């Protein structure tokens, strides 16, 4: 389910969501942001199986660190957390219509490999610094 | 002459320390990124550090200076490597194995920690930071 897999989150995010600073970005108010824009929830999947790897700057805070590649799980854990996630901060309340996170979207995905350093420029292409 | 000084300590332990990488995350020492600075004698402080996955717990690793740092660095994943730019630090930190290297710090400031190791395609972006207090 999304807490089993919310363990692994935590490793790096913590439990509270916030991360660490230079290392590890927020989700919690920060989900939300990214699910408002067009291909957000597409970047969240990619980020989970593939992942990210720059210097990301979220509210002017920038870091340097690694998604890591949870390609190892599968689609429906994968997608479980994420909408456990967006369920648990309640960053899902904060758009309009919240669709959630489907196995069939994460195997889309899967079967397109790609690199993290790719999904940096994907990133960037969304006004995401 | 390094091993007639203190200097010594920046090389890894004799002794092995092999332990379950897969539960090292849950349940030990390097479960818990509040407890991982340890007084363990007089001016001695050991700190324990995991290497995961493009990443360091705990991080910013903050210590202070003018003491002696047993450094315990083990990885619950892949190969990685505790190379700290600034320092004489640079040991390997192999998966469920307990690198230990005794620093002492004589100068504060921010310091990036370079995994030399191989790991993943992100394995460049992985570094950690290391904060002294002054
Ligand atoms: C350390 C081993 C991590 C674990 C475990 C998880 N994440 Fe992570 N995540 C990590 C880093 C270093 C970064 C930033 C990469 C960089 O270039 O600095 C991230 C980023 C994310 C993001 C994107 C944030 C953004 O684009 O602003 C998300 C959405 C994210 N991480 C989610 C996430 C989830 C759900 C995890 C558990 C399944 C998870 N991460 C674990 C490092 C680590
Ligand atoms: Cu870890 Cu290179």
């Amino acid at each position: 389910d999304g807490a089993k897999i919310y363990a692994q989150c935590a490793g790096c995010h913590q439990q509270n969501g916030q991360g660490i600073p230079g290392a590890f970005p927020p989700l919690a108010g920060h989900v939300a942001e990214i699910l408002a824009k067009e291909g957000g929830r597409e970047y969240l999947i990619l980020v989970l199986l593939y992942g990210l790897q720059g210097q990301i700057e979220v509210k002017g805070m920038k870091y340097n660190g690694v998604m890591s590649s949870f390609a190892q799980l599968k689609d429906e854990e994968i997608a479980a957390v994420l909408n456990h996630i967006a369920t648990a901060w309640g960053d899902a309340k904060k758009v309009k219509g919240f669709k959630p996170f489907t196995a069939e979207e994460v195997k889309k995905l899967r079967a397109k490999k790609l690199t993290p350093q790719q999904v940096l420029a994907e990133r960037k292409k969304l006004g995401l610094k | 002459y390094t091993l007639a000084t203190h200097t010594a300590g920046v090389i890894p332990a004799g002794k092995l320390e092999r332990v379950d990488p897969t539960t090292v995350r849950q349940e030990g020492p390097w479960a818990d990124p509040a407890q991982a600075v340890v007084q363990t004698g007089p001016n001695q402080y050991t700190v324990y550090v995991l290497a995961f996955a493009f990443g360091y717990q705990p991080n910013p690793i903050e210590v202070p200076q003018g003491a002696e740092i047993v450094f315990k660095i083990t990885s619950p994943d892949v190969i990685h490597g505790f190379h700290v730019e600034g320092t004489n630090i640079n040991v390997e930190v192999l998966p469920g194995e307990v690198s230990t290297v005794r620093y002492t710090f004589k100068r504060p400031g921010e310091y990036r920690i370079i995994c030399n190791q191989y790991c993943g395609l992100g394995h460049q972006n992985m570094f950690g930071t290391i904060v002294v207090k002054e």
